[PDB]
């Protein structure tokens, strides 16, 4: 159970796949509920996501404040990891406790691929965390011209 | 100088006891301790802010502090580590040799232009600057056996009774409390804050209002008016004492005429400063203290004086309160002067012994029994004058002195015996015609010897200040051997020893004697007889010679080096580390399991466990823990099975079971403040900005790579912790300024409820001390609490954090390392069996070759030392041969016999490696100034052997081969007298087991082997060498005699 | 040096006992030694014995009822009866000190401390015997 | 200036003591508080103390202690001086 | 006065001891040395 989340943590492949091959939860949550693809969206494992979500990883698994793997992925700029994850049914509109959605989070970084990959799939442009704020205002506020056209 | 004393017994007499009288007042007022100062010296600072996470203190705190650390003489490296309790620490190294009090006044004055610079929270907790490479004296815990005091309480009267005492104390210099004293703790409520529409801002200010001590002048007060009668202070505030009185601080009066209390929105009691360490000492609650001895002061005085003030204390301790000693280096250090002692007294015994068998008249037994303590003694005032202690390295200095020290005695007696028995002579004229065949030889010997042993002194670093402790104390006890060989010993000679016949050789004697002298007699024969065939075909034994040179290289290239044995020091440690984010409570069973164990399953052994819960020594934090383990004593441990190394093997494997945690126990280093000896010590720095995630991916790059090479890297490992989750919380600016909520509000309520925060200073029995602010446990534990806290608005609504923040998890550190200023991450590792740390060192040089680019790297450290320290061995040793020559070629007025003397080298060091060789052990420092005494031992032997056949070529003109022959027959008597009593008396040592046996066994190893191979082989091998050295090197006539 | 002649001895408050009983110890110990004339000669204290102190409370309720903050009260007592360096000015070319105090008349006497005022939050001029009292005690002019 | 014995004594002598350790070859420390809100802390050494060393490591640990004293006595300056030295004059000035 | 009482003893039996060596040296003698050793009262009544 444990070994999963420190293997997909650390980026050690075959051990991954020795856990599952020896019967690893892939859903195996740590304290702050983060599983192996939240673990390994957010350091950027690409190969890894695929082989957990190959094995039945829940693509939507939300840790103990709401955040999904791909809000990880989407924030951090994790670009060719937002796509797999869309294409293996990540919910593009997943909202945190906060409200805050990918494509917030993607808007506050500036990832422009990430966000036009978010919009392809779906994101809702007008989405509203809990203080009113949409990716658009995030793009007037942090003055990034080019992302607030696209928006 | 020995003719003017013969003549004058008596003031030889007297020159030998005021020589024993100032070594005796030496010993009585030396420092003695277990080590001198062998590590650099070391500065540290530390600072606290309470409440701040690793990030904060490194970007507040250590940046600031380092930046403005330089301009600073001596300074080897500089590193720091900022944790996730709020602490710093920066420690700065200086060069062996450095004053540590001018170090530390430099650091201190460069802290102190930045002190303004610090946060004040930071600045009103103290920033410390302390030496911290001194050792430390002892570590004293105090318990309350009655059951009734928590860790804070028993902390409080420590503090508050004990500490200070014992810092007044006779030779103490430095000392830790473990725990604080009291503080009044506030622990707010923020639902009975919010129903009276308050915030912990209130509480504050209401506190450094309500809590003050005012200044408020003088009735009459000057300049007065004229005809004032009356003076007398005014006084107005002073600070509050109690609970009770803080409790009814008035925070607020209510609309309808109604109060509002301090204690009605906290409960208030005396509690600690913080809470992150929980000590134990058997599983009960404990404070104590770690003291630490001052620079170059005596260890067994202060500790004998520290317990006869605590014992001085003892009634005056409310009940139950209970001091323990589970560290007292006193015990181990009266053990290694007990032991030196021992074997000191017994090699005089065995001096007599072999005096007797030989000469077989107790008047010649007497002279090297007074000589040898007159020496010994007297090595004492040396030290003295050169501000030397009475240490492990210096003690056994003079046990490897002793065979130096036995021989001056035995030449100087065996000759005069010689030469009264060989000649009739009266033993006045004897000793005077003797002292004349010897004493140019014994004052080149002198020469010789400091050329073999000074050298030593000049190696850089740490393993320098070990080698010169041993170099000083052995030149130093053989310069007053010659001395007292040329002064006392020829006076005793004359009054003391009776004549012989001439001729008389005892073999008219009866019983076991006249057996004896009958067996040697006849043995010496066979020995020149053997000698005088061996030189009829030299290059037979040239060819001997060189395949011993060879096999001894041999030897040497494949015995493993090392440092310092390890000792049962009847203390050890237990390490504890448990997963990330992982709580004090947790950590707590752990440990309860891990004392359980040792007082249970290793009843018999282990007197006390002293666990701390919330520090490591991979860092600090609540999933960190240590174990302290006092063993019974040595003498309750028989068996190899109940000694430390023993213990802890058993012990790390039974905790493998335990599966919540890593948990090893382990012994210490020889030299504790050194630690390490084994491996490398490497630091990976960031030199690019690169951040914290990039180094990290460097590091982990690298630690893959030295897994990928087990043949010449073992356990390349991080020293210190690894990210863990963190709750980011956001606070809204534009939402904050919408409803009127000012950001200072807002970021002292979750500092103050979150973090704690210390107001200002109240008075607790008469004594100073801290008010913190802080929310009860219950309402500061999870992020749901986050948004039951308050901050009033402009317009006076009340709103919950909830309405203008929001959160999320990431990773950050929880432990920040930098390394000369740039962030750092230190790895430790060492060398695959059978390899040397400095190809290991190579390799990682090469892998980290590879990293990206801005990574680079650097040692510290043990490894430090080394990478400037390597090419120093050959060159102080090619110092050492070329003055050996010269003073050789001196006392022979030769160019070319000093190699006759000099190629006896490698006869004793073929011996001391295989001893070390077939016993196990390893190349470390006893071993290696063994070898020098070894070798010293056998060159005196040549150079008499020598010396004694030269003579009898110059001034009464044998032929070469009749004069070697004679020398040798001179000189094999006194040869195996002191070979035989040396080997005897270093005998205890080779088998000692127990308190201290790890240096006995390496001092005694090498020694004895080396003496059996040197006295052996030299007493075949020197006649070759001066005969083919003569030959080779001469013009006309040797072989024959003349006139 | 001093001294020279006689002895010198430090009696010390090792269990918090406070002022009052050290003082009491103190006395006694003094008094034992004047019954020895035959050993001990002039046995006295070297320091101040305690005098009388004028002890002032703020009724911190009458403050805040008043809406007089505890800042202004204690900033009024200190600089008006204590004196209170301010900050520096040039005298001369040098720089000195600034100090503001009560001139001696109005600081003499226990009834000089209702002649001052300090302003409330609505800006009315509160006089100190509104908001204090006062009483003699015994305390320390010399603490060892 | 304008403190009692006991607010110089519990806001300034007390904090400077307690921070009065790791000083070498000291022998024993006075002080006294009094009510012209005035301080002395007198720290005496061995005889053969380098009397500059040890002012040094007094001041050391005097400079660390500053942040927790009040502003008002900062603010007149914390002198450190060696105390034992012996007069060599009393000049008198006046004005005839 | 309190650290300093053992002293003089100790040091005066340094002396003595001293002395008599070094007049056991001047004259060759373990026994003479005492025949000036026996002078030092003389003085002393004097001026006490
Ligand atoms: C690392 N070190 C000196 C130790 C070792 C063993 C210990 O058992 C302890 C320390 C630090 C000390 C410092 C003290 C400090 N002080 C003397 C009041 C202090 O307030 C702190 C701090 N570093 O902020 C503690 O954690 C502390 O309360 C504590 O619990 C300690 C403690 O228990």
């Amino acid at each position: 159970g444990k070994k999963l989340l420190e293997a997909a943590r650390a980026g050690r492949d075959d051990e991954v796949r020795i856990l599952m091959a020896n019967g690893a939860d892939v859903n195996a949550a740590d304290v702050v509920g983060w599983t192996p693809l939240h673990l390994a969206a957010y350091w950027g494992h690409l190969e890894i996501v695929e082989v957990l979500l190959k094995n039945g990883a829940d693509v939507n698994a939300y840790d103990t404040l709401g955040s999904t793997p791909l809000h990880l992925a989407a924030h951090f700029g994790h670009l060719e990891i937002v796509e797999v994850l869309l294409k293996n049914g990540a919910d593009v509109n997943a909202k945190d406790d906060n409200g805050i959605t990918p494509l917030h989070l993607a808007a506050n970084r500036g990832h422009l691929e990430i966000v036009e990959v978010l919009l392809k799939y779906g994101a809702d442009v007008n989405a509203q965390d809990k203080f009113g704020k949409t990716a658009f205002d995030i793009s007037i506020n942090n003055g990034n011209e080019d992302l607030a056209e696209i928006l | 100088m020995p003719n003017f004393f013969i003549d004058r017994p008596i003031f030889a007499w007297v020159i030998a006891i005021i020589i024993m009288l100032a070594g005796g007042l030496a010993i009585l007022k030396l420092p003695v301790a277990q080590y001198p100062t062998i590590a650099p010296p070391a500065v540290t600072i530390s600072a606290s802010y309470p409440g701040a996470d690793a990030k904060t203190v490194q970007d507040t705190v250590t940046q600031v502090i380092e930046q403005n650390m330089n301009g600073i003489d001596n300074l080897m490296y500089m590193s720091s580590n900022s944790d996730s309790t709020g602490t710093v620490q920066i420690t700065l190294t200086f060069e062996s040799g450095t004053d540590a009090d001018i170090a530390q006044v430099q650091v201190q004055n460069k802290l102190q232009l930045a002190m303004p610079l610090l946060p004040q929270e930071v600045q009103q907790q103290g920033v410390s600057v302390e030496k911290s490479s001194s050792s430390f004296l002892m570590v004293v815990g105090v318990i309350n056996t009655d059951g009734t005091m928590t860790q804070e309480d028993i902390s409080d009267y420590v503090a508050a009774n004990m500490k200070d005492a014992i810092s007044r104390t006779s030779g103490v210099g430095d000392v830790q409390l473990f725990g604080s004293q009291y503080a009044m703790r506030i622990w707010m409520n923020p639902n009975e804050l919010n129903k009276f529409q308050l915030t912990p801002v209130d509480v504050i200010t209401a506190i450094k209002a309500q809590n003050a001590q005012v200044a408020a002048g003088q009735l009459g007060g000057t300049p007065p008016v004229k005809g004032q009668q009356l003076n007398a202070s005014i006084i107005a505030q002073t600070r509050l004492t109690s609970t009770e009185e803080f409790g009814k601080i008035l925070l607020k009066v209510n609309q309808d005429g109604s109060r509002v209390l301090l204690r009605d929105v906290a409960k208030i009691e005396l509690g600690g400063e913080n809470y992150d360490i929980i000590a134990e000492f058997n599983g009960q609650p404990a404070s104590g203290l770690g003291i630490k001895l001052a620079t170059g002061a005596n260890a067994l005085d202060t500790a004998a004086a520290i317990r006869a003030e605590l014992a001085k204390m003892e009634p005056f301790f409310p009940s139950g309160l209970k001091i323990v000693y589970p560290y007292d280096t006193t015990p181990f250090v009266k053990i290694s002067i007990h032991e030196v002692v021992k074997t000191l007294v017994e090699a005089i015994i065995l001096v007599f012994l072999v005096m007797y068998l030989f000469l077989q008249n107790f008047r010649a037994t007497l002279i090297p029994t007074i000589a040898v303590p007159v020496v010994l003694l007297g090595t004492f005032a040396v030290l003295a004058a050169f501000g030397f202690s009475i240490n492990t390295l210096t003690m056994f200095g003079m046990v490897l002195a002793i065979g130096l020290l036995v021989d001056d005695a035995i030449v100087v007696v065996e000759n005069v015996e010689r030469v009264m028995a060989e000649e009739g002579l009266p033993p006045k004229e004897a000793t005077r015609k003797s002292m004349g065949q010897i004493q140019g030889a014994l004052v080149g010997i002198a020469m010789v010897l400091s050329a073999v042993f000074v050298p030593m002194a000049f190696f850089g670093g740490s393993t320098g200040a070990i080698y010169r402790q041993f170099s000083i104390t052995i030149v130093s006890a053989m310069a007053l051997s010659v001395l007292v060989a040329l002064i006392l010993t020829p006076a005793l000679c004359a009054t003391m020893l009776k004549p012989i016949a001439k001729g008389d050789h005892g073999e008219g004697k009866k019983g076991f004697f006249g057996w004896f002298n009958r067996m040697f007699e006849k043995s010496t024969h066979h020995y020149t007889d053997s000698v005088g065939g061996i030189l009829r075909s030299t290059g037979r034994y040239l060819v001997l010679y060189l395949i011993i040179v060879v096999g001894m290289a041999y030897l040497f290239v494949r015995l493993p080096s090392s440092f310092l044995p390890d000792e049962d020091q009847g203390v050890f440690m237990t390490m504890v580390q448990l997963p990330a984010g992982a709580t004090q409570e947790r950590t707590q069973k752990v440990l309860n399991e891990v004392t359980h164990y040792y007082l249970t399953k290793e009843k018999n052994n282990v007197e006390s466990v002293f666990a701390w819960n919330g520090f490591g020594f991979a860092g600090r934090g609540q999933n960190t823990g240590i174990a302290f383990v006092s063993l019974k004593d040595w003498a309750d441990r028989p068996g190899e099975e109940n000694k430390v190394e023993a213990i802890t093997m058993r012990a790390t494997r039974a905790f493998s079971q335990i599966k919540d945690a890593m948990v090893f126990a382990f012994n210490l280093p020889a030299i504790v403040e050194l630690g390490t000896a084994t491996g490398f010590d490497f630091e990976l720095i960031d030199q690019a900005g690169l951040g914290h995630e990039k180094l990290t991916q460097a590091r982990n790059q690298l630690l893959a790579e030295a897994a990928k090479h087990p043949d010449m890297l073992t356990s390349v490992r991080p020293n210190g912790l690894e990210d863990t989750p963190q709750f980011k919380i956001d606070i809204d600016q534009e939402k904050a300024q919408a409803l009127g909520v000012s950001i200072n509000d807002i970021n002292t309520t979750l500092g103050a409820a979150w973090g704690g925060s210390y107001v200002n200073d109240f008075i607790d029995r008469g004594r100073v001390k801290k008010v913190y602010v802080m929310s009860e446990a219950k309402y500061r534990m999870l992020p749901d609490d986050i948004g039951d806290w308050y901050v009033r608005a402009a317009d006076g609504q009340m709103v919950p954090f909830s309405a203008f923040s929001s959160s999320r998890w990431e990773y950050g550190s929880p432990r920040l390392e930098r390394y000369n200023g740039l962030p750092s991450m230190e790895i430790l590792g060492q060398a695959a069996p059978g390899k040397s740390t400095g190809e290991a060192m190579e390799l990682m040089e090469q892998l980290a070759s590879k990293l990206p680019t801005g990574v680079g790297y650097d040692w510290t450290g043990m490894s430090y030392q080394e990478r400037l320290s390597g090419n120093q061995a050959p060159s102080l040793y090619a110092i050492s041969l070329i003055v050996v020559f010269l003073c050789l070629a001196a006392l022979y007025e030769s160019w070319s016999i000093p190699f006759s003397v000099m190629l006896v080298v490698p006869l004793g060091v073929i011996g001391a490696l295989l001893a070390a060789t077939f016993r196990g052990l390893t190349n470390d420092v006893y071993f290696q100034v063994g070898l020098l005494t070894t070798i010293g031992l056998s060159a005196k032997n040549a150079i008499l052997i020598v010396e004694f056949a030269k003579d009898l070529m110059d001034k009464e003109g044998k032929g070469l081969i009749e004069a070697t022959l004679d020398a040798v027959r001179m000189r094999l008597r006194p040869i195996l007298m002191t070979s035989l009593a040396f080997i005897l008396g270093v005998m205890p040592l080779v088998i000692s087991t127990g308190a201290g046996s790890g240096a006995q066994n390496a001092v005694g190893t090498g020694v004895m082997g080396g003496m059996v191979t040197a006295t052996v082989l030299a007493i075949f091998f020197v006649p070759v060498f001066f005969v083919v050295v003569r030959r080779r090197f001469s013009r006309k006539n040797e072989d024959i005699e003349h006139s």
